[PDB]
């Protein structure tokens, strides 16, 4: 099959800012009749992908001339100049020139902002879950950027990494900041077997955690 | 509006037969060269082309499920079908009908359906348990975050409002997890510390497959 590679997968820009999204395909995309048939789609949250650009370099109906597709052969590229609100989301090349049809990964377009340290929030578990015989400890990571910020549990000094699930909400269309909750699942009994329980949260390049805890032995 | 419309099952268990239809209006299955086809969309995952037919009933499929895939036509109803055979979690997606036609307003997928989530799994339906994330105390402040935790259910979706919806600023919801084969989802909300506990804040929890809708106040500990 042939791979559509897209290049960078995570595109932060300013608005007004220039983004260009590369394509590359492991083969000619040149059909047989001589056309490329590589087409540009976005997707937003909740909706079905829509056509922004087709045979390589025209615009589908709606596209505004800031979007403009080029390239030829197995390279190609997708320019937005001076990007808009309306223009964030999931970008995604593709092939219809040979089968299986092919897809890129995806590239989200996204926006830059200040970064912003997480208001850490820590919830041991409820008495209703216990009394079923369950333990969760939530984490809340709120209103921070960028997207990629790290999350540790620790247990009685003991750093934990089993049971974790972890959870993202998409960027904030007011603030631009992302959120994140973290949960430490356990058995009730493994629960009780221990008093101390940390969650910290370490962005980027730090240095230092944010760090929330609570003890058992005072709850 | 050429529109196209996904409908089938929406829940299956592993070993049984995925099987969709796309109703069509807007255009005729009958002309010469149309076609309509069907992509992929695992959540949170990329698109994944499934295979297309075509008005003389020619047909094109991914390699990669050609043991489990059939696609047809009833050229008089103006309806395309998809079959999956032998099916298991991994084929649980939104399932998009597409039109792509060839030879020359064509050769794009300008036309999508709005796309059916499809589950696979073998879990029975299962309403939420619900249980409050208040603070630890004292912890401690301008801000004072509260939670709700809605555990073990099966199917999606659950809807999740604060206080009836009267408390929509600050809320975060995150999407649900699988851990297996029952769905865990949380939300977040944060107020000042004037407003709470002196006010009571509650969690409105529905489950729509259990006809489940339930109600949880964040008491202080
Ligand atoms: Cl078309």
């Amino acid at each position: 099959d042939v791979l559509m590679t897209q290049t960078p997968l995570s595109l932060p820009v300013s608005l007004g800012d220039q983004a260009s999204i590369s394509c590359r395909s492991s083969q000619s995309i040149v059909h047989s009749n001589g056309n490329t048939y590589l087409e540009w789609y976005l997707q937003k949250p909740g909706q079905s992908p829509k056509l922004l650009i087709y045979k390589v370099s025209n615009r589908f109906s709606g596209v505004p001339d800031r979007f403009s597709g080029s390239g030829s052969g197995t390279d190609f590229t997708l320019k937005i100049s001076r990007v808009e609100a309306e223009d964030l989301g999931v970008y995604y090349c593709f092939q219809g020139s040979h089968v299986p049809l092919t897809f890129g990964a995806g590239t989200k377009l996204e926006i830059k902002r200040a970064d912003a340290a997480p208001t850490v929030s820590i919830f041991p578990p409820s008495s209703e879950q216990l009394t079923s015989g369950g333990a969760s400890v939530v984490c809340f990571l709120n209103n921070f950027y960028p997207k990629d910020i790290n999350v540790k549990w620790k247990i009685d000094g003991s750093e934990r990494q089993n049971g974790v699930l972890n959870s993202w909400t998409d960027q904030d269309s007011k603030d631009s900041t992302y959120s994140m909750s973290s949960t430490l699942t356990l058995t009730k009994d493994e629960y009780e077997r221990h008093n101390s329980y940390t969650c910290e949260a370490t962005h980027k390049t730090s240095t230092s955690p944010i760090v929330k805890s609570f003890n058992r032995n005072e709850c | 509006q050429v529109t196209l419309k996904e409908s089938g099952p929406g829940i299956l268990k592993p070993s049984q037969t995925l099987s969709l239809t796309c109703s069509l209006s807007g255009f005729s299955l009958r002309t010469s060269g149309m076609g309509v086809g069907w992509i992929r969309q695992p959540s949170g995952k990329g698109l994944e082309w499934l295979a297309h037919i075509w008005w003389d009933d020619d047909k094109n499929y991914n390699p990669s499920l050609k043991s489990q895939l059939t696609i047809s036509k009833d050229t008089s109803r103006n309806q395309v079908f998809l079959k999956i055979t032998s099916v298991d979690t991994a084929d649980t997606a939104t399932y998009y009908c597409v039109r792509r036609a060839h030879n020359v307003l064509g050769d794009w997928f300008a036309y999508w359906g709005q796309g059916t989530l499809v589950t696979v799994s073998a879990a029975k339906t299962t309403a939420p348990s619900v249980y409050p994330l208040a603070p630890v105390c004292g912890g401690t402040g301008s801000s004072v975050t509260l939670g709700c935790l809605v555990k073990g259910y099966f199917p999606e979706p659950v809807t999740l409002t604060w206080n009836s919806g009267s408390l929509s600023s600050g809320v975060h919801t995150f999407p649900a997890v699988l851990q297996s084969g029952l769905y865990t989802l949380s939300s977040s909300v944060t107020v000042t510390s004037s407003t709470w506990p002196s006010q009571s804040i509650t969690c409105n929890v529905a489950h729509p497959a259990s006809s489940t809708k339930v109600d949880k106040k964040i008491e202080p500990r």
